[PDB]
RNA sequence: GCGGGGUGGAGCAGCCUGGUAGCUCGUCGGGCUCAUAACCCGAAGGUCGUCGGUUCAAAUCCGGCCCCCGCAACCA
RNA sequence: AAAUG
RNA sequence: CCGAGGGUAGGGCCCGUGACUGGGGCGAAGUCGUAACAAGGUAGCUGUACCGGAAGGUGCGGCUGGAU
RNA sequence: UGGGAGAGGGUGGUGGAAUUCCCGGAGUAGCGGUGAAAUGCGCAGAUACCGGGAGGAACGCCGAUGGCGAAGGCAGCCAC
RNA sequence: CGAUGUCGGCUCGUCGCAUCCUGGGGCUGAAGAAGGUCCCAAGGGUUGGGCUGUUCGCCCAUUAAAGCGGCACGCGAGCUG
RNA sequence: GAAUGCCGGCAUGAGUAACGAUAAAGAGGGUGAGAAUCCCUCUCGCCGUAAGCCCAAGGGUUCCUACGCAAUGGUCGUCAGCGUAGGGUUAGGCGGGACCUAAGGUGAAGCCGAAAGGCGUAGCCGAAGGGCAGCCGGUUAAUAUUCCGGCCCUUCCCGCAGGUGCGAUGGGGGGACGCUCUAGGCUAGGGGGACCGGAGCCAUGGACGAGCCCGGCCAGAAGCGCAGGGUGGGAGGUAGGCAAAUCCGCCUCCCAACAAGCUCUGCGUGGUGGGGAAGCCCGGGUGACAACCCCCCGAAGCCAGGGAGCCAAGAAAAGCCUCUAAGCACAACCUGCGGGAACCCGUACCGCAAACCGACACAGGUGGGCGGGUGCAAGAGCACUCAGGCGCGCGGGAGAACCCUCGCCAAGGAACUCUGCAAGUUGGCCCCGUAACUUCGGGAGAAGGGGUGCUCCCUGGGGUGAUGAGCCCCGGGGAGCCGCAGUGAACAGGCUCUGGCGACUGUUUACCAAAAACACAGCUCUCUGCGAACUCGUAAGAGGAGGUAUAGGGAGCGACGCUUGCCCGGUGCCGGAAGGUCAAGGGGAGGGGUGCAAGCCCCGAACCGAAGCCCCGGUGAACGGCGGCCGUAACUAUAACGGUCCUAAGGUAGCGAAAUUCCUUGUCGGGUAAGUUCCGACCUGCACGAAAAGCGUAACGACCGGAGCGCUGUCUCGGCGAGGG
RNA sequence: GAGCUAGCCCUGGCCAGGGUGAAGCUGGGGUGAGACCCAGUGGAGGCCCGAACCGGUGGGGGAUGCAAACCCCUCGGAUGA
RNA sequence: UGGUUCGUGGAGCCAUGGGGGAAUCUGGGCGGACCACCGCCUAAGGCUAAGUACUCCGGGUGACCGAUAGCGCACCAGUAC
């Protein structure tokens, strides 16, 4: 549902933003939210560890509850949908029964003024989070602990999902959002939905500008470089690579597998990413 | 054009000041230095 | 200046490791067809750029000359 | 399999 | 004051023209293929799409103006 | 007004057969393909046969010279 | 090589003669006009423009003629760059 | 005697360059041994969004007074930021601290490291952020919101009365926030006034005037008034805010809802307290019992935490309020009054500069506030000018060449030149009017014209007020006057046509390149399932990220349009429980040393033995590569076809003497009187080619070429004039 | 040694004036209902002209300079990376 | 692995990060691989003066210098700058 802009100035003509449409309130609730501190890609020992970060625009954190089954089984009303500037999925505001109010992704189609709790007798219903060996084969699912009782690791971008395969002893099998197909421990808990938000990969961000607001700096190719910064750099005029395409720290960055062999989640994954 | 020396009292004590040298065996080793050639001042002045 | 090449009519093997020149097309003769090509059966044709040398013996190994491509000609 | 006059 | 007209500037349509180029028309016996009329020897045609020295071939779908 | 038929259309949900791929069992010298071969595949264990799983696409018989729509077009089943 | 600034142009000249003009001649297949070739001769003169960084050259319009060369491929303690 | 030797000293250049902006000087009168330079006065020039005034940072006695000139000052010097001596900086309310926290720093706990040390929650430090009680006037040679005068205000201690469940480092509220635009109502400030106050003045032809000139305010407690901000009230239930809890949160009922009320500010008024000129007279005195009013313009500031809109989604803690817990209710808290208390450091002066950063009294650099009047459309622009501050610390003459900077030119108008380099032209507002092409916004201020001053008459509308006048802001029509010229001076685009490149605004070689290079949205590959991959670190630990495949790292290309063909043989990567190879180790056939011997010690085959390598496959938006020779068409010329060797596979579309073409100024066409450049084509591409992307593309460009018009001292071709040398 | 320079984090401040006129909203037209069209309000933007402020394109002067990077004319951005 | 003259050398001895792991005298280590003989010494706890090293400090003495030497400083020096 997104906006477009007339080509009145040339960044202008292709710059896309989101509707705001399921956004009910324009300002957030003061006594969850705290600072986040800006790291512009520094470490505590001060140097660059992720290069080219920071300079985007002042955010307050907003704590989010991953672990629903920290008030099982008291229902609440679905206050108000609010907009979170620290990842891409809509949030909604919850007024529990018990007084307490705590934010939650917003899951597609949860609209505002509904009931949902959590516990494994809670209905299947979208919102509402369950432990995994309780939910029907098939549903759709995000919010996922990838261990039980550590937080909810899995599928919180926007739009993003996982679905349910199967079942093998006391563990679910699940297809993340990449693909990969894994072994998941029924106890840990999930809410069941899609993530909402689902056209944020359809912003087109229109000029350098909104790079920098997010806090992307500008990003320079390796081949731009001379020898001492980047293997690529140099060379009389324009040159291609001259070497298999590498990172700036020598390891190839095509196609070289990455993941430690003899990791133990090895046992638990099932599938690699697809595609 | 701007030159080298924009001189500000907060930052030549927090950086040259006694309190800085003590804190590193750099800096003590700067104090025991300039001590033993007998410098009549072992840190800048700075009057705050 | 440096490298490779020249052999039936055309394009290439043989040259490295001397003694014996071969592959495809083409050409010629005869077959099938009404006739041509295609196709089948046969056949001929090369003294290896040239000259000199070595050796019992040179397409072949070594020299000089002609021609044919190809590479280089940078710091001023 | 299989062209042309 | 108007005013033939003259000058200046920018537009509109038409005619002629032009290195080069695109196909097209015709022009007795040039070259290379044989796609169509027989089931033309892969049924033909068509719209569309990609590819091929050339006619044309193939994919999807449609027609019978297709024979047995 | 009261009734009848029908692949007429749109949405949601749903069923089995079959093809390929993966996992398991069992098993061995070829499978596959054509006018006849070959490329491919196969002891690194294929074809053929059993069990399990995933996923898409199309709806056999019924079915027709049949029906519906203005036309292009419309065919598993349930519902709105 | 404990430095002799390197193309071209502008500016400013000056010299040499194997002379392009102008002057004085011989021969001529010199009728005249006009040329050809050679001899003497350096006093003075020797245009403007297009293109190219160009020297050179080509071309336009003239001209009595549009000469060749030396002076660190004259001249950067004079300039341009 | 040499080492471009070391240290020191004195020459040479040379009485030559220079005396640090071209904003400018003259005269008179003082003092003194001495004066263009010090002081006083008159005359003239200069800045005036400052070259004026107030802060902050930095500097450290330079401030004021007296007495002095060897040196310091680019000359002189009586003068001075210099020398000597004396004097000078006053605070409960301004700033900082005894309050709070942010990045960050430190760091009980705890973790880590050969040592030194490195991390790390709470806590603590840390301000130009939050919070916090003073305004005006006077006075000193020098300080003042600090002393003094008037009118206000805070906290602490004690005492007293009244009220209430009092009590906190623990709970909750509040503090509490972005960018752009913006209503209303005030204040600052400013303009005018025939109204009020005023010393005077009549000039030189006129004016005794509704004339000229000066001035016509500042602060203020309670109360009042105008304008805004803020907050609903009660009852019941309660499992949440890590104890409790009436507070908060959630649910239900009742009343109120642009309101009202209660509460906080801002402005006006306000007892009362000060200020108060020109001019004349010697910083003071008068003027003066000074007056102290009316109208208009009006903020970016105040009400403020106002309102609307938008996406990039916009600090924390304390003060303050409330809630309760131990405790304690003889208390304690709160409200009010009375009497006592109120500590440390800074206060001078410079402060866009001669006192700071640049070695100098340096044409450079330095953050924040005020920054007046008129006119020009406006404005912090330009020009003139107030208050206020300076003429820049060598002058005086002459009137050559030459350089600097500026002004003018006959006729010609790019002939200059690498190039119109530079200098001209154009210039602000109004109205008419404006092409290809395009991504429909654009191109576009395209181009190109006309108007523009002043006077008289007529007339519309807005603001203020009241509805009128007055003042103010926008215009409309008619008739006329003057000059060469009407945005009359200063500030203010030359334009058009066509190519290459890069999409675009942007970024860089501080200090010779701002570009065609980087970046950029956008495309594609590839990696990573969370204690992620990657990065920093020996580690701990961080970053990634309090993120989770619509996310994150890495590489190339670089909007968008139309597209991106063939080769996997070698290299790289991905896949491949077979085989081959393979070290340690296992293993110990078999030997050896020595002992009389039990024994001790060493060597040691086959076979078992990971990754890696070979080996089988896959892979191009991974590294990379994409043929030669020969024949042939009813003219010739060329080959759509054919022949042959080779390759892993032979360059497809599109473009092409190009940012690439050696031969080259290729050939033809255009443009020109003439075109090695430019433009269009051709193609035998020495040696373009498809994500080191290929071909195009509207708009954009202080990028790089070619052309034309306009105008010119660039030039033929130079001449005069001005100022500083 | 980050008091110059480069990047980031915390916290404050500054950008006169003018021009152009997106979405949206209201009205009207239209339609079966829509899309859409027109006038008005509206006030968007790495938009335009242009001071401050940040730059340093072209030329000239300066070259033992005022200056170990300056001065004059000119020129770019100037609500945004 | 380190030390020793010992750089893997026939490489012991001393020390020791990892692994496996005894004995109490008829026990145990060394005599340069290893064996036997013959000898030496008793590991895995600790303290121990004097003989030796240096010269900020005091003194004595120089075929040591004499203000560019001699300490950087004879003097108000680790100062001015
Ligand atoms: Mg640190
Ligand atoms: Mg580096
Ligand atoms: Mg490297
Ligand atoms: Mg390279
Ligand atoms: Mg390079
Ligand atoms: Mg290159
Ligand atoms: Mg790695
Ligand atoms: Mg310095
Ligand atoms: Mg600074
Ligand atoms: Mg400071
Ligand atoms: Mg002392
Ligand atoms: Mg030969
Ligand atoms: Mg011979
Ligand atoms: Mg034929
Ligand atoms: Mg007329
Ligand atoms: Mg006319
Ligand atoms: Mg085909
Ligand atoms: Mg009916
Ligand atoms: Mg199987
Ligand atoms: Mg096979
Ligand atoms: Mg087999
Ligand atoms: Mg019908
Ligand atoms: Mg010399
Ligand atoms: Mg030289
Ligand atoms: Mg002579
Ligand atoms: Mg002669
Ligand atoms: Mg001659
Ligand atoms: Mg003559
Ligand atoms: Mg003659
Ligand atoms: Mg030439
Ligand atoms: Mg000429
Ligand atoms: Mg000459
Ligand atoms: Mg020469
Ligand atoms: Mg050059
Ligand atoms: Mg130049
Ligand atoms: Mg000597
Ligand atoms: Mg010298
Ligand atoms: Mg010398
Ligand atoms: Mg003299
Ligand atoms: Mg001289
Ligand atoms: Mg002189
Ligand atoms: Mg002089
Ligand atoms: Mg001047
Ligand atoms: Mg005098
Ligand atoms: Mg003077
Ligand atoms: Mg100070
Ligand atoms: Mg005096
Ligand atoms: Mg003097
Ligand atoms: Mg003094
Ligand atoms: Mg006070
Ligand atoms: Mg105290
Ligand atoms: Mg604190
Ligand atoms: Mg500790
Ligand atoms: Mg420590
Ligand atoms: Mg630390
Ligand atoms: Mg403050
Ligand atoms: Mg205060
Ligand atoms: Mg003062
Ligand atoms: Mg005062
Ligand atoms: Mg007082
Ligand atoms: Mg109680
Ligand atoms: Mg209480
Ligand atoms: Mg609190
Ligand atoms: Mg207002
Ligand atoms: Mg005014
Ligand atoms: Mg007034
Ligand atoms: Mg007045
Ligand atoms: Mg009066
Ligand atoms: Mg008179
Ligand atoms: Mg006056
Ligand atoms: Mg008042
Ligand atoms: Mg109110
Ligand atoms: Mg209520
Ligand atoms: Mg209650
Ligand atoms: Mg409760
Ligand atoms: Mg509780
Ligand atoms: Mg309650
Ligand atoms: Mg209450
Ligand atoms: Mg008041
Ligand atoms: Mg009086
Ligand atoms: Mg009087
Ligand atoms: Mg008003
Ligand atoms: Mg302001
Ligand atoms: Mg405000
Ligand atoms: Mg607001
Ligand atoms: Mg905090
Ligand atoms: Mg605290
Ligand atoms: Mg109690
Ligand atoms: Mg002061
Ligand atoms: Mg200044
Ligand atoms: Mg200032
Ligand atoms: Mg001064
Ligand atoms: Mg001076
Ligand atoms: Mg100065
Ligand atoms: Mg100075
Ligand atoms: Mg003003
Ligand atoms: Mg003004
Ligand atoms: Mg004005
Ligand atoms: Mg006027
Ligand atoms: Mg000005
Ligand atoms: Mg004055
Ligand atoms: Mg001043
Ligand atoms: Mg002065
Ligand atoms: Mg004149
Ligand atoms: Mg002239
Ligand atoms: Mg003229
Ligand atoms: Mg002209
Ligand atoms: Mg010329
Ligand atoms: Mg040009
Ligand atoms: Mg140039
Ligand atoms: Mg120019
Ligand atoms: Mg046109
Ligand atoms: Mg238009
Ligand atoms: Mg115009
Ligand atoms: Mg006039
Ligand atoms: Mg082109
Ligand atoms: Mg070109
Ligand atoms: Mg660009
Ligand atoms: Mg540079
Ligand atoms: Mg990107
Ligand atoms: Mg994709
Ligand atoms: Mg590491
Ligand atoms: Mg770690
Ligand atoms: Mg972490
Ligand atoms: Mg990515
Ligand atoms: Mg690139
Ligand atoms: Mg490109
Ligand atoms: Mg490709
Ligand atoms: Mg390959
Ligand atoms: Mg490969
Ligand atoms: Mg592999
Ligand atoms: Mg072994
Ligand atoms: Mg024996
Ligand atoms: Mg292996
Ligand atoms: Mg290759
Ligand atoms: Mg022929
Ligand atoms: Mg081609
Ligand atoms: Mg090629
Ligand atoms: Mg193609
Ligand atoms: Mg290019
Ligand atoms: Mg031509
Ligand atoms: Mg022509
Ligand atoms: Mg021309
Ligand atoms: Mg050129
Ligand atoms: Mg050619
Ligand atoms: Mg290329
Ligand atoms: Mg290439
Ligand atoms: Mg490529
Ligand atoms: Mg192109
Ligand atoms: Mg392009
Ligand atoms: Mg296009
Ligand atoms: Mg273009
Ligand atoms: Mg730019
Ligand atoms: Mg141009
Ligand atoms: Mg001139
Ligand atoms: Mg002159
Ligand atoms: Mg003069
Ligand atoms: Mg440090
Ligand atoms: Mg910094
Ligand atoms: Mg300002
Ligand atoms: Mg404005
Ligand atoms: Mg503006
Ligand atoms: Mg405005
Ligand atoms: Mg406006
Ligand atoms: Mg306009
Ligand atoms: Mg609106
Ligand atoms: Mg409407
Ligand atoms: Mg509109
Ligand atoms: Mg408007
Ligand atoms: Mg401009
Ligand atoms: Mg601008
Ligand atoms: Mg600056
Ligand atoms: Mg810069
Ligand atoms: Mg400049
Ligand atoms: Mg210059
Ligand atoms: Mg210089
Ligand atoms: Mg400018
Ligand atoms: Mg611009
Ligand atoms: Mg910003
Ligand atoms: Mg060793
Ligand atoms: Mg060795
Ligand atoms: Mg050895
Ligand atoms: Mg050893
Ligand atoms: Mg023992
Ligand atoms: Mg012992
Ligand atoms: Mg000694
Ligand atoms: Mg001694
Ligand atoms: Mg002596
Ligand atoms: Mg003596
Ligand atoms: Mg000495
Ligand atoms: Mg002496
Ligand atoms: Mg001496």
């Amino acid at each position: 549902a997104v906006k477009k802009f007339k080509p009145y100035t040339p960044s202008r003509r292709f710059m896309t933003v989101a509707d705001f449409s399921e956004i009910t309130k324009t300002e957030p609730e003061k006594s969850l939210v705290k600072p986040l501190k800006k790291t512009g890609g520094r470490n505590n020992q001060g140097r660059i560890t992720v290069r080219f970060r920071g300079g985007g625009h002042k955010r307050l954190y907003r704590i989010i509850d991953f672990k629903r089954w920290d008030k099982v089984g008291i229902p609440a009303k679905v206050a108000a949908i609010e907009y979170d500037p620290n990842r891409s999925a809509r949030i909604a505001l919850l007024h529990y029964v018990d007084g307490e109010k705590r934010y939650i992704i917003a899951p597609d189609g949860l609209q505002v003024g509904q009931q949902v709790v959590a516990g494994p007798d809670a209905p299947i219903q979208v919102g509402n989070a369950l432990p995994l060996r309780f939910i029907p084969v098939g549903t759709v699912v995000h919010a996922v602990e990838l261990e039980p009782k550590k937080g909810a690791k899995l599928a919180r971008a926007a739009g993003t999902s996982a679905q349910i395969q199967g079942r093998e002893g006391d563990y679910v099998i699940l297809r993340l959002p990449s693909g990969e197909l894994r072994k998941v421990h029924g106890e840990c808990y999930a809410t069941v939905g899609a993530v909402g938000n689902a056209d944020h990969k359809n912003i087109v961000l229109g000029k350098a500008g909104r790079s920098r607001w997010l806090g992307r700096r500008p990003h320079v190719r390796g081949a731009a470089m001379n020898p001492v910064d980047h293997p690529h750099g140099g060379g009389e005029g324009r040159a291609p690579r001259g070497r298999p395409p590498a990172s700036p720290w020598g390891w190839q960055t095509k196609g070289l597998k990455t993941r430690k062999r003899r990791k133990p989640s090895s046992r638990f994954i099932i599938a690699r990413r697809k595609k | 054009m701007k030159r080298t020396w924009q001189p500000n009292r907060r930052k030549r004590a927090k950086t040259h000041g006694f309190r800085a040298r003590m804190r590193t065996p750099g800096g003590r080793k700067v104090l025991k230095r300039r001590r033993q050639k007998g410098r009549w001042r072992l840190t800048p002045a700075v009057r705050k």
